[PDB]
């Protein structure tokens, strides 16, 4: 079923977030969370994923 | 409400680029995933490109992978699509859309549809429209109706409208879809269906007006003979 | 890719009756299959998603049904800003494909066209142009058949067609045929004439025209 | 480095003994790409090696 020929990629995973969840909880944010000291400011820049 | 502007569509030699533009407004941009679809002049829907988000998980259909870029915007809140290389296979009205496929799996369609824009792969240049009118037989009995119309050639590009002695005459009034001629440049006839009692007495005035080039025309129209 | 046979190509059916349009799919694609309104001049408009979900904000008289690879679709009741042509998107590997598309128009009662010929306009001659255009107004259906003749000679390859959308006051068509000639042809034939085939005519009817008035 | 080595001669160098900060080379923006694979580029000031 969910694997598709030419590729499924409807199934994301958060892979860059600020501190581990709590139990049971649902993020559901879409923010740019900045991978440095440089403030993202939305920009999908360097350090910014 | 949500609402997706489009902009920047107009006319391209082959071989050149453009930039299309998709404004946003009314939801959260950096949420949801856009797509473009493009539209040949009278054929069916054929899928652009998709941006999930993401700078980098980019996907394109096959017809145009490796000459067509895309690519979004934070702050303001736009989206934008880099076409390079095209064809005259590449003429299409340029659509932008809507998806949540994200999290949602039930509004995995296309939620919204931009009101897209036309994108024209051609060498010919910007040129203003002739008119001519459409003049009857005199000695036509066949019945009691009359056809007349006026001749809108070679303008580009679109649209036109069209009017009937400043309002005043309204009854009957047919514009037909534009065509594309073998010269390069489009043709439109408007007409009107009339009672023939009234060629010689009412004068009958057809206006036609083309907003990109604020053209606006006016011919009468008398019997022959 | 994924394929899609939507079939008919187009169907007749008139205010009230039931409308099913099929769209195929390829290797059970399940219910990832949307399905599309589009008028002429506008943007598509979902209608079904998820093959049975009605949209937000749309009538109740629109149905979907169908799973897997075959998908039935049921329209309940016609109404006159219904007409349109519809498209099935598959969603599902990593959707690229909609349908074909079936026009769907309303079915009426047979109609004669009223067959006209317009001369070229002096006007237009001034120019350098000369056209010769053939009306073909309120006929159904939309089959027809334009028979150009110069001279009693059969005429092809020289002249140009144009056909209306369907109305939105009475669903009927209204055809535009154009023959393009030069003006030194123009004083080199004396008989200009388009024939006009259609079903709610016996047989064919002929309007003719001399030039010069003659 | 005034000139850097080859690709046919790559360089090694063998680094031992010393505090390596990586914050300055981090938030640098003269890079192009820097991409750390299984750590995360924050926690390398707590980890040794």
């Amino acid at each position: 079923l969910d694997s598709k020929v030419g590729g499924n990629y409807n199934y994301l995973y958060r892979l860059f977030r600020k501190s581990n969840l709590k139990p049971f909880e649902r993020d559901i944010s879409t923010e740019i969370y900045q991978a440095g000291s440089t403030p993202c400011n939305g920009v999908e820049g360097f350090n910014c994923y | 409400e949500v609402q997706l502007v489009e902009s920047g569509g107009g006319l391209v030699q082959p071989g050149g680029s453009l930039r299309l533009s998709c404004a946003a407004s009314g939801f959260t941009f950096s949420s949801y995933a856009m797509h473009w679809v493009r539209q040949a002049p009278g054929k069916g829907l054929e899928w652009v490109s998709a941006i999930w988000g993401s700078g980098s998980n980019t996907y394109y259909a096959d017809s145009v992978k490796g000459r067509f870029t895309i690519s979004r915007d934070n702050s303001k809140n736009t989206l934008y699509l880099q076409m390079n290389s095209l064809r005259a296979e590449d003429t299409a009205v340029y659509y932008c859309a809507r998806g949540r496929d994200l999290a949602a799996f039930t509004k995995t369609a296309f939620d919204v549809w931009g009101q897209g824009t036309l994108v024209t792969v051609s060498s010919a240049s910007t040129k203003g429209p002739s008119v001519f009118p459409l003049a009857p037989s005199s000695k036509s009995t066949s019945g009691g109706t009359a056809a007349l119309g006026c001749l809108v050639k070679d303008y580009f590009p679109e649209p036109v409208t069209v009017s009937w002695n400043s309002g005043a005459l309204t009854s009957g009034v047919h514009t037909f879809p534009a065509v594309l001629q073998s010269s390069g440049l489009y043709s439109l006839s408007s007409v009107v269906t009339v009672p023939s009692s009234s060629l010689g007495t009412q004068t009958y005035i057809c206006n036609v007006n083309h907003k990109p080039s604020n053209t606006k025309v006016d011919k009468r129209v008398e019997p022959k003979s | 890719d994924i394929q899609m046979t939507q079939s008919p190509s187009s169907l007749s059916a008139s205010v009230g009756d039931r409308v099913t349009i099929t769209c195929q799919a390829s290797q059970d694609i399940s219910n990832y299959l949307n399905w599309y309104q589009q008028k002429p001049g506008k943007a598509p408009k979902l209608l079904i998603y998820d093959a049975s979900n009605l949209e937000t904000g749309v009538p109740s008289r629109f149905s979907g049904s169908g799973s897997g690879t075959d998908f039935t679709f049921t329209i309940s009741s016609l109404q006159p800003e219904d007409i349109a042509t519809y498209y099935c998107q598959q969603h599902d590997a990593l959707p690229w494909t909609f349908g074909q598309g079936t026009k769907v128009e309303i079915k009426r009662t047979v109609a004669a066209p009223s067959v006209f010929i317009f001369p070229p306009s002096d006007e237009q001659l001034k120019s350098g142009t000369a056209s010769v255009v053939c009306l073909l107004n309120n006929f159904y259906p939309r089959e027809a058949k334009v028979q150009w003749k110069v001279d009693n000679a059969l005429q092809s390859g020289n002249s140009q067609e144009s056909v209306t959308e369907q109305d939105s006051k009475d669903s009927t068509y209204s055809l535009s045929s154009t023959l393009t000639l030069s003006k030194a042809d123009y004083e080199k034939h004396k008989v200009y004439a388009c024939e006009v085939t259609h079903q709610g005519l016996s047989s064919p009817v002929t309007k003719s025209f001399n030039r010069g008035e003659c | 480095a005034t000139r850097f080595a080859s690709v046919y001669a790559w360089n090694r160098k063998r680094i031992s003994n010393c505090v390596a900060d990586y914050s300055v080379l981090y938030n640098s923006a003269s890079f192009s790409t820097f991409k750390c694979y299984g750590v995360s580029p924050t926690k390398l000031n707590d980890l040794c090696f």
